């Protein structure tokens, strides 16, 4: 009858499962706090859940009790975050096979080098280079109804998903205050997108703030990113319509 | 059609769907393409989120399209 | 649900276990999501009121931490006039599933005793704090008491 | 003594290799066992850049340790 102390049900020892400092937790905890880790919120290390304990399940635990899918997701988690201390969010991957690579940031030639991928494409646009030659990223998607929709798409979809920039993932505020502590360990800004060193970076003056133009804590860019979004849809209509030979919306509704 | 799904990490994966396939749907094919539980997966097309309740049709979502898979984090 | 499990379990160990510093702990058995409470602080300046809050936890605790706030207004560094409380113990950062409310209760309550002005959200009040608790707490005393 | 190499596609490529081996040396031995130009890999160790003068002893590379491999131009 030995009771979890993460969930606090009570289970027989096959149905646990323990750290290094011998804390009894059920399965289905673990289960639950490795996805929290790998697809969801979450600090990469498994750590010991109980806060005496800085040591963590070990990897034999992990490997018994986590399934297969969630074991290679974490190992593919913890390289990523491996890439972002070390290059910073400077690997792109190609959109043709995913195959992740470094440059510069200086050119936009992406040859992807995988022998079976190869391909040549523009990080700025996913937009093939052969094709981009004299051409910009906005003529090459005017170019066609395809390239242009789906710009239109990730330029709507881009107006809201803020990236970290450490481990690349997008985020988006559910409730509370502009500051936001990436799964990776970096902050950053909900209204200006930088990556912010503390609380220093937003407005402490309550008492409209007129003593320092830094960003305010609790202001929701809700309403400004959605104006913002609703306007580029309108606007790639009348472009759409403009440019159409007695042709026939590019997005979701408005509400 | 063909539509495209970005994971967390970055990777684009390729799904096959139907302007009728429900959000349901989409999540239960992004589990199957990747083992991301339907319940931790946040969908975002363009700047707004889709809710299971809806389907596809209900999101203008076209061929060759890309979803976002973004991490619902809290304030503080 | 796992989060209603592990708060049943929680509220069962604080019905039998009162704690000292909260009291009138309110929660519907069909919502176990939302706390109502009464802060009862022991030291001056704040000894001669006390402080409705409100704790909100996530559907998907105890593996991400619940949000603090306070109803009651109160003079304070590390909380601001709407009455959020960014109590590290709770940050996303800082989490740990293992962690229960009785151990958030009593960190809250080792901060409203103990301000920390390095990391505030009113820098007024830290400053304050620091350069002249005295005056700090002669303002914190009649702001509790009004 | 036996370490491994992970790439970004996931390919484990295992390595026979010495704790004073150094860096280049490794990039040597990646490039040819697979044929990555040394010019060309980039390897990572707790989020460490490996430069090619230091040794796997200096960044303390134990045993059957991996190692992150990621590409340049
Ligand atoms: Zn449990
Ligand atoms: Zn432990
Ligand atoms: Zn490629
Ligand atoms: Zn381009
Ligand atoms: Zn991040
Ligand atoms: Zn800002
Ligand atoms: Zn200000």
């Amino acid at each position: 009858l030995i009771e979890c102390r993460c969930c606090y049900g009570e289970f027989p020892f096959e149905e646990l499962t323990q750290c290094a400092d011998a804390h009894l937790f059920c399965k289905e905890c673990l289960i639950r706090y490795a996805q929290e880790a790998v697809f969801g919120s979450g600090k990469l290390e498994l750590s010991c859940m109980e806060g005496s304990c800085t040591c963590s399940f070990p990897t034999s635990e992990l490997e018994k009790v986590l399934p297969q899918t969630i074991l290679y997701k974490y190992y593919e988690r913890k390289a990523e975050e491996e890439v972002a201390a070390a290059y910073a969010d400077e690997l792109v991957r190609c959109p043709s096979c995913s195959f992740p690579a470094l440059l510069d940031s200086d050119v936009k030639r992406f040859s992807c080098p995988n022998p079976h991928c190869r391909k040549e494409t523009c990080r700025k646009c996913q937009g093939l280079w052969k094709e981009h030659n004299g051409l910009t990223c906005e003529e090459l998607a005017e170019k066609d109804d395809i390239k242009y929709r789906t710009s239109i798409e990730e330029k709507m979809t881009a107006a809201r998903i803020r990236k970290c920039h450490k481990c690349g993932t997008g985020l988006i505020k559910s409730e509370g205050a502009n500051r936001m502590s990436c799964r990776c360990g970096a902050q950053m800004c909900y209204l200006c997108r930088v990556s912010i060193n503390g609380y220093d970076h937003f407005c402490q003056h309550p008492r409209p703030c007129q003593e320092c133009s830094r960003c305010s804590l609790w202001t929701d860019p809700t309403e400004d990113d959605e104006k913002l979004i609703e306007e580029i849809q309108k606007e790639a209509e009348e472009e759409q319509k403009r440019k159409n030979g007695e042709n026939t919306r590019i997005g979701p509704p408005l509400e | 059609m063909q539509i495209f799904v970005k994971t967390l990490t970055g990777k684009t994966i390729t799904l096959e769907v139907e302007p009728s396939d429900t959000i349901e749907n989409v999540k239960a094919k992004i589990q199957d393409k990747e083992g991301i539980p339907p319940d931790q997966q946040r969908l975002i097309f363009a700047g707004k989120q889709l809710e299971d309740g809806r389907t596809l049709s209900d999101y203008n979502i076209q061929k060759e399209s890309t979803l976002h898979l973004v991490l619902r984090l809290r304030g503080g | 649900m796992a989060a209603s499990r592990r708060l049943m379990k929680e509220l069962e160990e604080i019905r039998k276990c009162g704690m000292k510093n909260f009291r009138n702990i309110q929660v519907d058995e069909a919502n176990l999501l939302t706390w109502q409470g009464l802060i009862v602080p022991d030291n001056p300046p704040y000894d001669k009121g006390a402080f409705r809050i409100e704790i909100n936890f996530p559907a998907e605790y105890p593996f991400k931490p619940p949000k603090i706030t306070f109803k009651t207004k109160i003079y304070h560094p590390n909380i601001d006039e709407k009455g959020q409380v960014k109590l590290p113990v709770i940050s996303a950062e800082n989490w740990k599933p293992a962690t229960k409310t009785d151990q958030v209760i009593q960190s809250l309550i080792a901060l409203v005793n103990d301000p920390q002005p390095e990391h505030p959200l009113r820098a007024d009040l830290a400053e304050e704090y620091s350069k002249d608790r005295k005056k700090f707490c002669k303002n914190a005393e009649e702001f509790t008491k009004k």
